[PDB]
Order: structure tokens, then C-alpha cells, then sequence
């Protein structure tokens, strides 16, 4: 990271043999230093160098890495191929390398290896799934740890997808077991383990888990990260020079401005992150983060924020799913209850949609509309004989006796 | 409603006592919905009427399951439920006055236009017509004239009629 000096020594060594790779390495320091404009020259150059066939590892990242600062909101999808273009190459081009060692890691280049985790990462979502790209996230890592184990570097942001995996318990061992024998790295997957155990119920050991990571130093607080979570179980944000990872920074100020009671800051961050992150393909969580908030505010000033989302927003349905739970017990409807629920049920259909329109029908006590809402639910999906034992307690509940015992025994069949 | 639906049984006019009682479910905050739902149950019960029963007897059993983590309401309710058909009797027998919908006869609002009714003192009843609906000028209630007739004074203020 000597960049300046090392960046004339690329020019005079791509001036001694015009190389695209040693090229690609002054692009690449000219993107820390900040001239994007020879960055971007010069990719031009390398892109018209590139080999016809096996298209070369570092040219897709001078590609991806460029792109990413302002076009790559935009290219979220097209930075992705460019990152696909490449993360399947060094899968490629070092397979055509195996054997001797020595060819392997030469076009290897784990730094730019690494660099493809770091990039997807941000790219890939950071909550826990309900009781693909994700998955290409996650299957990229274990590619890159399966041939050499030890790296903790590479096993960390594999220990960190592992979160993702829904395997609960065989994570939090595997967070446990791979933070405990390695102790340099970051504890702050120590506190991420331990909140997906209070996620599921366990919030014995969470307490302590605190301490583990402050345990170390005092260095942690320049993220204000630990002091929220340090708060869970029991001037940075603003950045400027004195977009997801900004996006948890959100959520970290989302919780603390609930925890704070705080209502003029709360709008106040919310309206000024909303005008600078709109763009973002995350605002709905933000606007019913709004909403979990405007509910002490203005009920229609929420409606209208819930209405802001369109259906290509994979929180708008979640949005609606709480948008039906404004309903649940401040607005306290009937009929506008039971059509978000139906709008919500017909736009994006599933089993669980037609689970929780039953607990609609439950929610206002109509028996056999609930039994008809679990019986769709049933029959969407196999996958769902453990929502039908849910259905079969509807339905004991909603007092068909006669026939429970039929849809008992079918279900049994 | 409270003191009315109960004596309503010895008023033996006991279809008003449903009226009277399905009208506590918004007041479930004063009123603990275990002590309104075994009277809509029995009056229920009393009109050999059901549906309604239903629900407040799966309500009524679900707090007792709440409660455990012997109880006789789950015995009451399939003893019930077994011996006699669980279906809803008729239910809407009043129209909106604005659009004709067809509403519950305890329903605060239209299921269709969304309007409010103000409720009879007495009663119950929606008050679909205002010939028929005697405003009070004290307690600022409404209640039905072939009812109020009967009484000399109001069921909430007792105000003397001036004369
Ligand atoms: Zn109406
Ligand atoms: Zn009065």
C-alpha cells in the first residue's frame, strides 16, 4: 500500500514491457489515489487487450472495481456479471493451472480473490431467513476455503454467510468453534452469533458475549456498532472525509433513534438518509422503519410512505406485511384488514401468504373462511405439513369436529 | 349494556340480550372478555342460536389455554358442539340506511359504505331511521321511541321529563 510511489513504478515497468497485467496494476492504485478518469482510460485499453477466449481474472475487477462507487447501485446486476465474469474464471483459469502449486496461486491472486468476497458480500443481504444470490455468495467461499483450511481470512467471511444458511445450530458452532481457536481477527461476529441465538431465544449467553468483544480494546468503539448491540440485550453516521454498509450504519441509527425516544432526530436522519439513499434498492425497510415510527406520528402519512414501494422491492411485500400489521392493534380494522391481506395474498401468492390470511380470518374469528385460507395453504405446498398441523388446530378451533377427524386422517394418508 | 344484558334474562325478552352483548367486543379493555363472553354464550345458547357461540367459546378456550401454561368451558363448548348443530342462525336483518347493505344488527359500521349508526340505549339495535330515534339532551344518547315510551326515564341520566 506504498500507492504513490509504487504507481510511477508500474508506469516505468509497463513502459519496459507493455503487460496488461502490470497495467491493470496502476489502475488499480490510481482508484485508491482517486484519479477514476486514468482508471478509466486505461480499462478501456485492457478491455480491448483482453483474451478472446479465457477472459483475464484482474481485467473483470478493474472492471467491477471502478464501476462499483457510482455505477454499481446501477450495475448492481451488471458489476455482478463482471464479478461472475471473473469469480468463475479464477474458479476456471487456476483449474487450468492445477497441478504445480506454482501456477495455481500465480493466477490465483487470493488479495484479488478475497477482494471478489468482500465485493459480494455488500451485494448479499444481511438478515437471517424466515422460520440464490446469497447461496452464489456462499458458494464462491467454500470454494475459496476447501483448498487451503487454515486462512482465517477466507474463513471468516465464510463463518459470516454461514448466518444466511438458516442451519442455526450448526452455525453458532461453527461461529464458535472457528472465533475461539483464532484470536486475531474481529470478535464482532461473536455479538452476530450470539443475536441470531437471542433471534431465535437464547439470550442466556448474550449478555456475556458483550464483554468478549470489548474484551480486546477500546478500539471497536470508533464503530458505533458495538454500543448499539452493547444496548440490544439488555457525527460518524453523517461521514464526511475527517452504500449497504451505510445501510446498516442505518439500521444501527434506526434502532438507536427507537431506543432513544428521540422523535425530531428520528425524522430528521430519516427524511435526510431517505433524500440521500432513495436510489438504493433498500428504502422500503428505511420508509417502514419510517412507518414503525410514523405509527406515533400520522397513520396516513405511513399509508402514503407504504404506498411509496413498488412490488420490485423484496421488502414492499414485507412492507405490506407490516402494513397489514398496522391493523393489528392501532387501527384495529376489519374490511381495509382482510384486502391488504387479500391485495398481499394475490400479488405475491405462497403458502405462508395463505397461512397468515387464515390468521386474518382468525384475527376476526370467521371459522370457515380460516379453514379455507389453511386448506389453500395446504395445498400449495407439501412442504407444508408443518403449517398443517397448524391447520389442523385452526380447525379443531374453529369447532368442526365432524370434520376434523376427516381432514385428520387424509392428512395422516 | 352490562346491567341490561344481564336482567334482559329476567326481562325474558331474551333476544335483545344477544344485541346487548355482542356490543361489549370493542370494550374488551374495561371489561375482561372472559366475563362478556360467557354471557354471549349462554344467550346464545338461551335462543338455541349458534356461530356467534362459536367464536366465543374458541376465545373463551383459548384464555383457559393461556391460563394453564381442569378446566369445564372446553367440556361446555363440545358437550354444545356435539349435541347440537354449530351453525350460524340468521344474523343480518337490518339495511344500511344510505346504500341498503344489509348489516349485523350489532355492527358499529356498514360492511359496505363504512358509515357509523348510533346504537339504541336499550336495545341495542342499530338505529337505521331517525323518526324513530329519540335523541337525549342530557347524556347525549339515542334509543328507539317503542322502547323509550316504556320508560319514563333514561337507562343512563334518568333525566325527569320537563313538562
Ligand atoms: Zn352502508
Ligand atoms: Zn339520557
Amino acid at each position: 500500500h506504498d500507492d504513490k510511489a509504487a504507481t510511477e513504478t508500474f508506469r516505468k515497468a509497463a513502459t519496459l514491457t507493455d503487460s496488461l497485467d502490470p497495467l491493470l496494476g496502476t489502475v488499480t492504485c490510481l482508484l485508491r489515489q482517486g484519479d477514476m478518469e486514468a482508471a478509466a482510460t486505461q480499462l478501456q485499453l485492457c478491455n480491448q487487450l483482453q483474451p478472446a477466449a479465457q477472459r483475464n481474472a484482474e481485467l473483470s475487477m478493474l472492471n467491477a472495481q471502478l464501476r462499483w462507487h457510482r455505477r454499481g447501485m446501477e450495475e448492481e446486476t451488471a458489476v455482478l456479471r463482471y464479478l461472475d465474469q471473473a469469480a468463475e474464471a479464477i474458479k476456471q483459469d487456476v483449474k487450468e493451472r492445477a497441478g504445480v502449486g506454482m501456477e495455481v496461486y500465480v493466477h490465483l491472486n487470493a488479495p484479488v480473490a478475497l477482494a471478489i468476497a468482500h465485493a459480494y458480500i455488500m451485494h448479499c443481504r444481511n438478515e437471517p431467513p424466515d422460520p440464490v444470490v446469497g447461496e452464489k455468495c456462499g458458494r464462491h467461499l467454500e470454494f475459496i476455503v476447501q483448498h487451503l483450511p487454515a486462512c482465517m481470512e477466507a474463513q471468516l467471511m465464510l463463518a459470516k454467510v454461514w448466518f444466511v444458511t438458516g442451519e442455526v445450530r450448526k452455525a453458532q458452532n461453527l461461529l464458535k468453534s472457528t472465533l475461539i481457536v483464532q484470536e486475531q481477527p474481529l470478535p464482532d461476529a461473536f455479538l452476530l452469533s450470539s443475536q441470531i441465538c437471542q433471534y431465535m431465544g437464547d439470550t442466556k449467553l448474550a449478555c456475556q458475549a458483550l464483554a468478549q468483544a470489548r474484551t480486546l480494546d477500546f478500539s471497536l468503539q470508533e464503530k458505533p456498532l458495538y454500543n448499539l448491540l452493547l444496548g440490544t440485550v439488555k457525527s460518524a453516521a453523517t461521514a464526511p472525509s475527517a452504500v449497504p454498509e451505510t445501510v446498516t450504519l442505518y439500521l444501527q441509527l434506526a434502532q438507536a433513534q427507537l431506543r432513544v425516544r428521540d422523535v425530531d432526530a428520528a425524522r430528521e436522519t430519516l427524511t435526510e438518509a431517505a433524500l440521500k439513499f432513495r436510489g438504493s434498492a433498500q428504502i422500503g425497510r428505511v420508509i417502514i422503519a419510517q412507518a414503525m415510527l410514523a405509527a406515533r406520528t400520522d397513520v396516513d402519512k405511513s399509508i402514503e410512505l407504504l404506498r411509496q414501494v413498488s412490488s420490485k422491492s423484496e421488502f414492499y411485500i414485507a412492507a405490506h406485511s407490516q402494513l397489514g400489521k398496522l391493523f393489528l392493534t392501532h387501527k384495529h380494522n376489519v374490511a381495509m384488514y382482510i384486502q391488504c391481506f387479500q391485495e398481499m395474498a394475490e400479488s405475491v401468492p405462497s403458502a405462508q401468504s395463505y397461512v397468515e390470511l387464515g390468521e386474518a380470518y382468525t384475527t376476526i374469528q370467521e371459522p370457515e373462511q380460516a379453514i379455507a385460507a389453511y386448506e389453500k395453504a395446504k395445498a400449495l405446498s407439501p412442504s407444508s405439513s408443518e403449517l398443517s398441523v397448524r391447520v389442523g388446530r385452526a380447525l379443531v378451533a374453529a369447532h368442526d369436529y365432524a370434520k376434523a377427524i376427516r381432514y385428520y386422517q387424509d392428512a395422516l394418508v | 349494556f352490562l346491567l341490561m344484558c344481564q336482567q334482559q334474562m329476567a326481562d325474558r325478552n331474551f333476544k335483545a340480550a344477544l344485541v346487548l352483548a355482542m356490543r361489549l367486543i370493542e370494550y374488551d379493555d374495561l371489561v375482561a372478555p372472559v366475563d362478556g363472553y360467557s354471557l354471549i354464550a349462554l344467550t346464545a345458547y338461551l335462543v338455541k342460536n349458534f356461530g356467534l357461540c362459536s367464536k366465543a367459546f374458541a376465545r373463551l378456550e383459548q384464555a383457559e389455554r393461556n391460563d394453564e401454561a381442569p378446566r369445564p368451558f372446553a367440556d361446555l363448548a363440545r358437550h354444545i358442539f356435539m349435541t347440537h348443530s354449530p351453525v350460524d342462525t340468521s344474523v343480518d336483518s337490518v339495511p344500511c340506511p344510505t346504500c341498503g347493505s344489509f348489516n349485523k344488527e350489532w355492527a358499529q359500521r356498514c360492511i359496505k359504505c363504512q358509515q357509523p349508526f348510533n346504537t339504541c340505549i336499550v336495545s341495542g339495535c342499530a338505529i337505521v331511521s331517525e323518526d324513530g330515534a329519540w335523541q337525549c339532551s342530557v347524556c347525549h344518547r339515542k334509543a328507539l321511541e317503542a322502547v323509550v315510551d316504556k320508560y319514563r326515564n333514561c337507562p343512563l341520566c334518568h333525566t325527569p321529563r320537563k313538562g
